[PDB]
């Protein structure tokens, strides 16, 4: 039995008011809990039966239950209370989790400082292509990231890594690696990283030729 | 827990001219061929003493006592010029003639141990890359080795009293201390096997080195020093009269379920759901005209004689460890006993016998349509196997009470005496019948339920 | 109040797998205990439960079949056998336990174990490789350039990237691991320093592979 829990990625700011929404598709009437996962730790329930906070709980939260909508409310956000939550339904056979919904710190809007990082001369030796594009301190979390080998688009050949949410400023941080085998890394001159971001007016453009 | 040790010593990969032999021969030869089958030497054999003590594993007949005990002098005091350390290395290389007989008699099949069902020795194979057997080789090989060394009543096929004497002679000559001996006869096997037990400490040591150069110079499987647990196994089992029955048990149940494999292959292959053959017919009655006779037949030869073996080796470990059965001893060490019952298979019951020709599997060897008959009407009521006369002095017991699954146990509950001689013998050999073709197993089942209700 | 699971490891796809889990100054008789796994960056998905006295075991659908729960209640231990194991069930996996005792399998997971990895691949535990990655006058945007070293190729178990011996904490944006197509993971260390400073201190990025006990230690230009 599916658990649709939603939004996935709420963003809000400190002392704000949070809710997060849990759909049950059947009847669980209040076999639901809610758990609470900072990065790199074990979950923590906080709330079960739906409504009754479990003990030491900051009395911040709250659960209440409309039919088969359970809410769970963060009246005051703190900056401790920046984690994921998960919603796990436990009333009979198969007691899944929800989606998991993640919140973050909301701030100003920034700009990635966009980096085209080449390939090393030893990896070149090595035999393969490890084309990075970097995406730095930008903010919202969304942005896309395309790559133009000679002004051709490229798709299945880069992969991507983003950073949580920096503590410090509330900043994102991305890496775009793009791998290619030397046959048609030599084949190909101008190798080009675009970046689309909320932030940016336009797309920006940061190139280099192999020759460079 | 404790830890292995060095060294990467002992290079003999040619130790020296061994004179024993090349090749551990008590499961026939090696292929090709076969022969020369050593065996379970019964009770009551004089080179073992009176033997109170169990039989004779054929393994530990053919004992591959290297240079310690040999031959070329007729039977030799061989510890006179020749030492113990090469059977140091003949533990590693007389199970290196055995781990390469490891890899050939029990991963091949020169071994009882050696073959399973059907697809072999390399599909089954323990986490130390070894096909079953070495275990039972630092087990059983290793062990009894040990007991060579110390020895128990059953005096192992050369006069092993001869050699111990010679220990205390021809090796507390100043070994391991000087002259001046330490404590006696009690601390004899305790000093110079308490320096060769405290160097068992090293010989387990040295064992583990065996293992580990069954990983580092002949290596059939890999790892560091570790040949059944870096530590030497449990006591009160190390005894000869209780590692030999262990062994005894375990071979049995494997053969047994390789005649078990045979008799498929005669009576569920080849086999019919009477389990007899070729025209087959009364005659007298539906007995099988001889493609079973010949393969079962075999089986019921073959649980005499080991009936004659267990029987007695049964008792004396009663005896031995009162309180404790040997099936409790031998079923839960091996799991391929689960479907042996040693009470069932070795009745002593002269009805057990007319009624059960060929033991727990007559019901798939010989089948003449087991059928409940009502009350008149040429009643077939005795003329089934049968039932004890009730014994009336029986005490309650809590043995046999079933564990939860939860794990736990229900600590407290009693069987009836009722309960314990409850007769349900009849319903065995259909158990074991209807393992095959569903759908006619509860159809026997109902008859043979209701003749044993009866 | 203390639970801890053993039998993380790497096993061949397909294979099998026993994960346990122990118990300490909880009452482990008559409360029900569930499995929880949660793959690489992603979320937590309930496997198994079981009853408090066994009698009632209950397995997510996907792993079905595949997976069996077991108790041991004087070890205080829960097993869970694994078997056929895909490249899909590669998760850190929780033993849980019911905060309240009961009757069924499933209920509120209040008590948490630490949680083993149990990575299924096909992969041979090859040492990390490390490569720079050079700046240029161009990554010299607003006064400001960055330096990195990307790990290639380093499986299992992620490895630990630090810059001049930990020196540098400022800017250090570790990205994480990421499964590439040839079952090896890969990641980059980039960190954003003052263009200015650019060739005027040196730079070096030490990287730690644990599982393969390998230390690499490289200066970048």
């Amino acid at each position: 039995i599916q658990m649709t829990q939603s939004p996935s990625s709420l963003s809000a700011s400190i002392g704000d008011r949070v809710t997060i929404t849990c759909r049950a598709s059947q009847d669980i009437a209040n076999y639901l809990a809610w758990y609470q996962q900072k990065p790199g730790t074990v979950p923590k329930l906080l709330i079960y039966a739906a409504s009754t906070l479990l003990s030491g709980v900051p009395s911040r939260f709250s659960g209440r239950q409309s039919g088969t909508h359970f809410t769970l409310t963060i009246s005051s956000l703190q900056p401790e209370d920046v984690a994921t939550y998960y919603c796990q339904k436990y009333n009979n056979a198969p007691a899944a989790f929800g989606q998991g919904t993640r919140l973050e710190i909301k701030r100003t809007v920034a700009a990635p400082s966009v980096f085209i990082f080449p390939p090393s001369d030893e990896q070149l030796k090595s035999g393969t292509a490890s084309v990075v594009c970097l995406l730095n301190n930008f903010y919202p979390r969304e942005a896309k990231v395309q790559w133009k080998v000679d002004n051709a688009l490229q798709s299945g050949n880069s992969q991507e890594s983003v950073t949580e949410q920096d503590s410090k400023d509330s900043t994102y941080s991305l890496s775009s690696t793009l791998t290619l085998s030397k046959a048609d890394y030599e084949k190909h001159k101008v190798y080009a990283c675009e970046v689309t971001h909320q932030g940016l007016s336009s797309p920006v453009t940061k190139s280099f030729n192999r020759g460079e | 827990t404790n830890i292995n040790k060095s060294e990467t010593s002992c290079d003999l990969n040619a130790t020296n001219y061994i004179r024993g032999c090349q090749s551990k021969t008590y499961d026939g030869k090696i292929f090709p061929g076969k022969g020369g089958e050593k065996q379970w030497i019964c009770k009551d054999t004089i080179i073992h003493g009176d033997t109170n003590g169990a039989c004779i594993p054929p393994r530990t007949q053919n004992l591959c006592v290297g240079e310690l005990w040999d031959k070329s002098y007729g039977g030799r005091s061989n510890i006179k010029n020749d030492t113990k350390e090469l059977l140091k290395e003949k533990i590693k290389n007389a199970i290196h003639k055995e781990t390469e007989l490891l890899y050939e008699y029990h991963d091949t099949g020169t071994a009882i141990i050696s073959k399973n069902d059907k697809k072999g020795q390399k599909g089954k194979n323990d986490p130390n890359g070894l096909p079953k057997g070495f275990c039972h080789a630092v087990q059983r090989s290793f062990i009894d080795y040990k007991n060579m060394i110390l020895g128990t009543s059953v005096n192992i096929y050369e006069h092993i009293g001869k050699l111990q004497e010679d220990i205390k002679k021809i090796i507390e000559k100043g070994t391991p201390q000087q002259k001046d001996k330490i404590g006696g006869v009690g601390s004899s096997t305790e000093n110079v096997n308490a320096w060769w037990k405290g160097i068992e400490r090293e010989m387990w040591d040295a064992v583990r080195c065996a293992i580990t150069k069954i990983n580092k110079k002949n290596n059939n499987s890999i790892f560091n020093g570790d040949e059944c647990g870096v530590s030497p196994p449990t006591g009160n089992d190390e005894d000869q009269s209780v590692s030999w029955f262990k062994e005894w048990g375990e071979q049995f149940c494997i053969e047994r379920l390789r005649y078990e494999q045979n008799i498929r292959e005669a009576c569920t292959i080849n086999g019919k759901n009477e389990k007899k053959c070729i025209n087959s017919k009364s005659g007298q009655g539906d007995k099988i005209q001889g493609a079973c006779k010949r393969k079962c037949e075999k089986y019921k030869k073959y649980i005499s004689e080991k009936k004659q073996e267990w029987d007695k080796q049964k008792t004396k470990y009663e005896n031995k460890y009162v309180g404790k059965s040997a099936s409790d001893l031998l079923k839960e060490n091996y799991p391929e006993c689960i479907s042996a019952n040693f009470d069932f298979i070795f009745n002593d019951n002269i009805e057990y016998k007319t009624y059960y020709p060929y033991g727990d599997y007559s019901s798939i060897c010989s089948c003449e349509q087991v059928k409940y008959y009502k009350y008149n009407n040429a009643e077939k009521k005795n003329n089934k196997s049968l039932c004890y006369e009730k014994d009336n002095d029986m005490t309650w017991s809590k043995k046999y009470i079933k564990k939860l699954e939860n794990g736990r146990s229900l600590e407290g509950v009693y069987v009836p005496p009722r309960r314990q001689q409850l007769c349900l013998y009849e319903l065995f050999p259909i158990i074991i019948k209807n393992e095959e073709g569903m759908e006619k197993a509860k159809e026997e089942l109902l008859e043979t339920l209701q003749i044993v209700a009866e | 109040v203390r639970l801890v699971e053993y039998g993380g490891r790497v096993v061949r796809p397909g294979g099998s797998l026993r994960l346990s889990c122990a118990a300490g100054g909880f009452d482990f008789d008559d409360y029900g205990m569930s499995w929880v796994r949660q793959a690489p960056g992603k979320g937590l998905e309930w496997v198994a439960g079981i009853n408090w006295n066994a009698l009632d075991k209950k397995y997510a659908d996907s792993v079905k079949g595949r997976f069996t729960i077991s108790r041991d209640n004087p070890k205080s231990s829960v097993y869970l056998q694994m078997t056929s194991l895909t490249a899909e069930d590669t998760a850190l996996y929780y033993c849980a336990r019911d905060l309240r005792n009961s009757i069924f399998a499933t209920g509120a997971l209040g008590n948490w174990g630490q949680g083993t990895l149990v990575i299924v691949s096909s992969a041979s535990t090859k040492g990390p490789s490390v490569f720079p990655l050079a700046p240029s006058s161009k990554s010299t945007s607003g006064g400001t350039a960055a330096l990195g070293c990307l790990v290639k190729d380093y499986f299992p178990e992620p490895v630990t990237v630090s810059w001049n011996s930990g020196a540098l904490t400022s800017g250090v944006h570790t990205f994480p691991a990421v499964l590439q197509s040839s079952g090896l993971y890969s990641l980059s260390s980039v960190v954003t320093v003052p263009s200015s400073s650019l060739g005027t201190q040196t730079y070096i990025c030490n990287v730690n592979h644990k599982p393969s006990n390998t230390k690499v230690d490289k200066k970048v230009e």
